RNA sequence: AUAUUGGCGAGAGACCGAUAGCGAACAAGUACAGUGAUGGAAAGAUGAAAAGAACUUUGAAAAGAGAGUGAAAAAGUACGUGAAAUUGUUGAAAGGGAAGGGCAUUUGAUCAGACA
RNA sequence: CGUGGAGGUCAGUGACGAAGCCUAGACCGUAAGGUCGGGUCGAACGGCCUCUAGUGCAGAUCUUGGUGGUAGUAGCAAAUAUUCAAAUGAGAACUUUGAAGACUGAAGUGGGGAAAGGUUCCACGUCAACAGCAGUUGGACGUGGGUUAGUCGAUCCUAAGA
RNA sequence: GUGAACAGCCUCUAGUUGAUAGAAUAAUGUAGAUAAGGGAAGUCGGCAAAAUAGAUCCGUAACUUCGGGAUAAGGAUUGGC
RNA sequence: CUAUCUAGCGAAACCACAGCCAAGGGAACGGGCUUGGCAGAAUCAGCGGGGAAAGAAGACCCUGUUGAGCUUGACUCUAGU
């Protein structure tokens, strides 16, 4: 058979997590993670995945720094004291 | 009541498996109360819990 | 040896025991509701099998 | 499984602490849409893929 | 805690109500109508004997390819069962209705029952697995029941 | 929104099965796959002549 | 001077008004499937205020019946209104292998008008 | 004729009940459709002159959702097999204990393990749901507890390879 | 233990007694069997089943690459004390 | 062991409306029409004539100025050499 008994075979992965994106897609037999290569310097992104340039993009996340940079801009960068 | 637990912890104890733990059937009311394993060490000596005996395979036909 | 229970540290906290059980069957209910929904909504396309071989050609 | 890593048992934690219901002190609170907990979870019918 | 079309006045008359029952309409229908019309205590008597497999019941609408039987004889059908769950949700309700009225005040050597209605409930939904790899629904029948027992007159 | 109902990749299934041959969604785990789309009929889809 | 479906902040619309409008009005790129690349939902409304049904009684219990709140439980968390298919009880009518329909009229029900 | 919206207008209708809905109750129009009474129900909606459109459905192996007859029907028939008494409990063919009868018959229905799963392991409480019958029982639900390494493994070495 | 044997069957340690059940015994079925005389006349066709079967001794052809064919074929024997 | 009867549980395919026939005409083989024969509630277990039964937008044939796998001295080109 190739169905049912066939699927009683598949007991060893070939994915496993990736540390720069959390998700099972690292290949442990060649090293790449197939969302975001992982040795590569750049992030897996095409233009033809644009439904994956929003699970992954900016404001996904957290932004720890980037939710402040605006609230700095508008008040020009400045540094010291508050006031009296 | 419900003795499985008991059952379980009396043949581990006396190191006979499950089927050879015989259980008096009309003290229930104090084994249930033997959640733990020293219990089990006091009943099997009070003479409420017995080592059934090893099932005979004679050989002497043979 | 022991004074708290998980029914006396959820006390403080509003619930008691006869709300505990009336919320927990609600909750229990409305989750239900949703298997419900849900079994009805993929019953239909589920059976769509993609592939499937038919296995008479005479 | 028996002999694992460290990460799959941080995991495994995480979606421990994550299984249990919604708390009660949570719907009466007083705009409150939450009546049960959604991302529930078991061993039977969803595999987590770690 | 609305009901159907009562045809009698609500003085003289005590009522009763099981909701979301998981018991099957099918089999629930006829056990009510085979009592429409009767003595509380000429009717408790045969939901009784039913169980013990005398004064059987008959199926008059949802009676497809069941078997036929001689009880049914005292009714002119010849189909008929026993069923032994929409009894016993019936007579945890004719006692309910009894002791409502025993606490209104009526005499309950005189109480009739009057209105009698199955409905249609939500179903409890699950599956069933079914050859070939797909899924085909396995699910129940419930029932409201809701009843009304009065006293005779003129 | 000139990308509405066409933020879906969905091919007709055909002949064949018995459904219709509508773009159909692929996929499982919701209700979604088997879903029609990329029509003017067919709910989450687009209009007809959408106002430019 | 020009461009700008991205980002930040503002203002408006002969636009859609929960099967519509971004996929998403809600703990939505969430739940979930797929080894993976990827795919990808459903789901809004009690009421002015919870005042969310004290208390009695039947039941083993859920719950039921009275009670009570409320302007209304024909608003009781399955809660705005609550349609159709379909379905139960009651009532009316008919019924020899079809039912339904057109013209005409008897019988019955119902409506009509005082022309006071 | 009708529908959603827009500019004018009736100093329009309306919580003393607007819209919507049911109405083998009535009226007008050849008809599209319009008007009225009654019941329900709870907050906005109409008529006229005009403008504009995502504007009228019986079908599209139409899309989404929901419900039917079929039907209390097919059926829940592989793996030798169950029975008696008591206790609990509201309730016991299916729980527990005891007495019996049997089987897996050591290439096992045993004891342990690799992958894989992920707390299912154990206790207490508990049955609205799952256990395609039931259920006091449960890998179910609720709350908790639990995995101790100088020597066992990883760690270290290198192979085909990357 | 039987036996050549981790075969098949029975049993001890250990485990289980779980698969929804009850009553009745009609056809037609699935699985398992028997059959008077005949013995492939059935049928495309001996498809299916049936017989033989293990061990000892004797006896074993044509052909042959001289190694085999060959368990050829075809006979009797088998227990208990 | 099922089927069958019962306590419990409880689907699906399929469905324009549904289901008594002869002949006639007709899209040349009607369940409905026409002329006739007939016709009495509700129904159970079997059955396998029929419902041109269900399965699936014919898998042979033809057309399309629709395609693909393949071959060669078809056309036009080409990496390599
Ligand atoms: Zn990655």
């Amino acid at each position: 058979g190739k169905g049912t008994p066939s699927f009683g075979k598949r007991h060893n992965k070939s994915h496993t997590l990736c540390n720069r994106c959390g998700r099972r897609s690292f290949h442990v037999q060649k090293k790449t993670c197939s969302s975001c290569g992982y040795p590569a310097a750049k992030t897996r992104s095409y233009n033809w995945g644009a439904k994956a340039k929003r699970r992954h993009t900016t404001g996904t996340g957290r932004m720890r720094y980037l939710k402040h940079v605006s609230r700095r801009f508008k008040n020009g960068f400045q540094t010291g004291s508050a006031s009296k | 009541a419900n003795l499985r637990t008991q059952k379980r912890l009396a043949a581990s104890v006396v190191g006979v498996g499950k089927r050879k733990v015989w259980l008096d059937p009309n003290e229930t009311s104090e084994i249930a109360q033997a959640n733990s394993r020293n219990a089990i060490r006091k009943l099997v000596k009070n003479g409420t819990i017995v080592k059934k005996a090893v099932t005979v395979h004679s050989k002497s036909r043979t | 040896r022991r004074t708290i229970t998980a029914a006396d540290r959820r006390m403080v906290s509003g619930v008691t025991e006869k709300q505990y059980k009336k919320g927990m069957k609600k909750m229990q209910q409305l989750e239900k509701n949703a298997i419900n929904t849900q079994i009805r909504r993929e019953i239909k396309r589920v059976n769509f099998q993609t592939h499937y071989r038919d296995e008479l050609l005479q | 499984a028996a002999q694992k890593s460290f990460r799959i048992k941080q995991k495994m934690a995480k979606a421990k602490k994550q299984n249990r219901p919604l708390p009660q002190w949570i719907r009466l609170r007083t705009n409150n849409t939450i009546r049960y907990n959604a991302k529930r979870r078991n061993w039977r019918r969803t595999k987590m893929n770690i | 805690a609305r009901y159907g079309a009562t045809s009698t006045n609500p003085a003289k008359s005590a009522s009763a109500r099981g909701s979301y029952l998981r018991v099957s309409f099918k089999n629930t229908r006829e056990t009510a109508q085979a009592i429409n019309g009767w003595e509380l205590t000429k009717a408790q008597k045969y939901l009784e004997q039913v169980l013990d497999h005398q004064r059987a019941i008959p199926f008059r609408r949802f009676n497809s390819s069941i078997g036929r039987t001689a009880q049914g004889k005292e009714f002119g059908v010849t189909k008929a069962r026993w069923p032994a769950k929409s009894v016993k949700f019936v007579q945890g309700l004719l006692q309910n209705a009894a002791a409502n009225a025993e606490a209104k005040g009526l005499d309950a050597t005189k109480l009739y029952v009057s209105h009698i209605q199955v409905n249609q409930a939500p179903k409890q939904r699950r599956r069933t697995y079914r050859a070939h790899g797909r899924i085909n629904k396995y699910e129940s029948s419930p029932s409201h029941i809701e009843l009304v027992v009065t006293e005779k007159e003129e | 929104s000139e990308k509405a109902g066409h933020q879906t990749s969905a091919e007709s299934w055909g002949t064949g099965r018995a459904v219709a041959r509508i773009p159909r969604v692929g996929g499982g785990g919701t209700g979604r796959s088997g879903q029609g789309a990329f029509g003017n009929m067919c709910r989450g889809g687009r209009m007809f002549a959408p106002t430019k």
